[PDB]
C-alpha cells in the first residue's frame, strides 16, 4: 500500500513524532523567481554634503 | 561721525563742460609744476599720511602698495600700468571718469611718474570703450602737444609720456597680473601671484596696477590738503568713492557720495523703486557682482564702507548698487550673474573652469526646481573649494554670491524646489 492515511500512523508509531517536516519538505512556501525588482539601500555615504574623505 | 551728505568740495566734478581749455578754468593741472618738482618722498609719503583705500574691487590698501614699486636700484625700466578697463557689472566708474573728464586721470599719471619712478605710463582701456577711447586719446593729443608730458614734464628731469591701449572685450583684465600679461602680448590669462607679484615682473619690468578711481585721488590729495581726503568718512575707510545705484530703481544714478554712508539713505539720495527698505524685498548687492546679497533684515543698520561692509559678511570691493525689486526672481538673477562667470573665466585653474562652469549647471536646475533639498547644502561646500584655492580673484569673485544665497536665504529655495517636485511627479 502507497496510501498516506495508512502509512502516516506507522512512522509517528516508530519511534518520536512526525507527521510535520517531511524529508522532501519542499512543497509550500518556495518562492521562485525569488521577487519583483527591488531597490538596494545606500549607507551613511551616497547623500552630499559633509561626505570628506578627511573624516572618513 | 556720520557721513556727510553728499559733500560740497567732491573730488569729481566734470560732467556738464569740459573739454581740455575747461580743465584749466574747473581746476585742473594748477600745482603740477610745484608737485612735480618736489621729490618722491614728498609724493608717496602725503599718500600714505592721508590713508586713501584701494578704490578697485580688491579691498587692499594704497598707502602699502605703492611702497613697493618705489626701486632703490633696478637694472629694466620702471612702467606705470592704470588699469582703466570696466570692472564687475553695476560698477559704470569707467564710463563716467573717462568720457567726461579725462585731465583728472591724467594727472595721476603724471603724479605717480615722479612717486613710483616710470619711464613710460600706460593707460588700458576696455575694447567695448570706443567712444570713451576716442575722448580719452584727443585729451591725450592735447597733453602732449602743450608741453607739459615727454621729454620736459612741468620743468623736471622725469619725462614720462602716457600711451592708450585698447583691449578686446575681456573681464580677465581685472587682476594685476591679468592686466600686465594681456599688454605683454600673450593671452589674457593672470599670472601666478605668490611667487612675482605686479612689483617683480610685468611687461618684463617692475611695474604697479592700478584703477582709475584711485589714480584719480592721487591729484585730488597732491594739490589740495591731505586732511581733506582723510577727514571725510571713517577712522578706517577713507576717501568718496563713487558708488552707482543701478538695478531696480526708479532713478538709477551714479553719485559722489563720502565714505562709511548708510545703505537706506543712499537709496533716498538717489530716488529708488518701490522704497528704500519697506515695500520691496530687499536683496540689494553692497558690491558690484563680486560681493554677496545683503538680506531685508541687515540693510539698514549696514554702512557702505570699504572696512565696515565685510564684518556684517557682505565684503564690498567694487563700489556700486545692485537693488532688487519683490516682483523680480532672486535665483533668476544670480543664475545669469553665474552663467556670467562661466562665459568670463580664463581657463587656467581647475576649480573655476571645470567649477564655476559646473556651478551654473547645477543652479540652472535651481531656477527650473529639479533638485533634491539636499543640494543646496552640498552646494555651499563646493563654493568653499573654489574660494580659496585659484590664481586670481574671480575664483573667488564667483563664490561669495552664490555662499549669499546659502545665508539668510533658503525658504526661498526650497519653496521654488518642493512646488515644482510635486507639479512635475
Ligand atoms: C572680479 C574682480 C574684477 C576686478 N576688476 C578690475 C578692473 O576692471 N579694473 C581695475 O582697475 N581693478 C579691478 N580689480 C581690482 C584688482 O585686484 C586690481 O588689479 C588692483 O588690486 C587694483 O588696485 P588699487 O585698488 O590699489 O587701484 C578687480 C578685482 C576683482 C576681484
Ligand atoms: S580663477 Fe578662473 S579666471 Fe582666475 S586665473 Fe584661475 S581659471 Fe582663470
Amino acid at each position: 500500500a502507497s496510501a498516506t492515511r495508512f502509512i502516516q500512523w506507522l512512522r509517528n508509531w516508530a519511534s518520536g513524532r512526525d507527521l510535520q517536516a517531511k524529508l522532501q519538505l519542499r512543497y509550500q512556501e518556495i518562492s521562485k523567481r525569488t521577487q519583483p525588482p527591488p531597490k538596494l539601500p545606500v549607507g551613511p555615504s551616497h547623500k552630499l554634503s559633509n561626505n570628506y574623505y578627511c573624516t572618513r | 561721525s556720520l557721513k556727510d551728505e553728499d559733500r560740497i568740495f567732491t573730488n569729481l566734478y566734470g560732467r556738464h563742460d569740459w573739454r581740455l581749455k575747461g580743465a584749466q578754468s574747473r581746476g585742473d593741472w594748477y600745482k603740477t609744476k610745484e608737485i612735480l618738482l618736489k621729490g618722491p618722498d614728498w609724493i608717496l609719503g602725503e599718500v600714505k599720511t592721508s590713508g586713501l583705500r584701494g578704490r578697485g574691487g580688491a579691498g587692499f590698501p594704497t598707502g602699502l602698495k605703492w611702497s613697493f614699486m618705489n626701486k632703490p636700484s633696478d637694472g629694466r625700466p620702471k612702467y606705470l600700468v592704470v588699469n582703466a578697463d570696466e570692472g564687475e557689472p553695476g560698477t559704470c566708474k569707467d564710463r563716467e571718469i573717462i568720457r567726461h573728464d579725462p585731465h583728472k586721470l591724467v594727472e595721476g599719471c603724471l603724479v605717480g611718474g615722479r612717486a613710483m619712478g616710470a619711464r613710460a605710463a600706460y593707460i588700458y582701456i576696455r575694447g567695448e570703450f570706443y567712444n570713451e577711447a576716442s575722448n580719452l586719446q584727443v585729451a591725450i593729443r592735447e597733453a602732449y602737444e602743450a608741453g607739459l608730458i615727454g621729454k620736459n614734464a612741468c620743468g623736471s628731469g622725469y619725462d614720462f609720456d602716457v600711451f592708450v591701449v585698447r583691449g578686446a572685450g575681456a573681464y580677465i583684465c581685472g587682476e594685476e597680473t591679468a592686466l600686465i600679461e594681456s599688454i605683454e602680448g600673450k593671452q589674457g590669462k593672470p599670472r601666478l601671484k605668490p611667487p612675482f607679484p605686479a612689483d617683480v615682473g610685468v611687461f618684463g619690468c617692475p611695474t604697479t596696477v592700478a584703477n582709475v578711481e584711485t589714480v584719480a585721488v592721487s591729484p585730488t590729495i597732491c594739490r589740495r590738503g591731505g586732511a581733506w581726503f582723510a577727514s571725510f568718512g571713517r577712522e578706517r575707510n577713507s576717501g568718496t568713492k563713487l558708488f552707482n545705484i543701478s538695478g531696480h530703481v526708479n532713478n538709477p544714478c551714479t553719485v559722489e557720495e563720502e565714505m562709511s554712508v548708510p545703505l537706506k539713505e543712499l537709496i533716498e539720495k538717489h530716488a529708488g523703486g518701490v522704497t528704500g527698505g519697506w515695500d520691496n524685498l530687499l536683496a540689494v548687492i553692497p558690491g558690484g557682482s563680486s560681493t554677496p546679497l545683503i538680506p531685508k533684515s541687515v540693510c539698514e543698520t549696514v554702512l557702505m564702507d570699504f572696512d565696515a561692509l565685510i564684518q556684517a559678511q557682505t565684503g564690498l570691493g567694487t563700489a556700486a548698487v545692485i537693488v532688487m525689486d519683490r516682483s523680480t526672481d532672486i535665483v533668476k538673477a544670480i543664475a545669469r550673474l553665474i552663467e556670467f562667470y562661466k562665459h568670463e573665466s580664463c581657463g587656467q585653474c581647475t576649480p573655476c573652469r571645470e567649477g564655476v562652469d559646473w556651478m551654473n549647471k547645477v543652479m540652472a536646475r535651481f531656477v527650473r526646481g529639479d533638485a533634491r533639498p539636499a543640494e543646496i547644502d552640498s552646494l555651499w561646500e563646493i563654493s568653499k573649494q573654489i574660494e580659496g584655492h585659484t590664481i586670481c580673484a574671480l575664483g573667488d569673485g564667483a563664490a561669495w554670491p552664490v555662499q549669499g544665497l546659502i545665508r539668510h536665504f533658503r525658504p526661498e529655495l526650497e519653496e521654488r524646489m518642493q512646488q515644482f517636485a510635486q507639479q512635475h511627479q
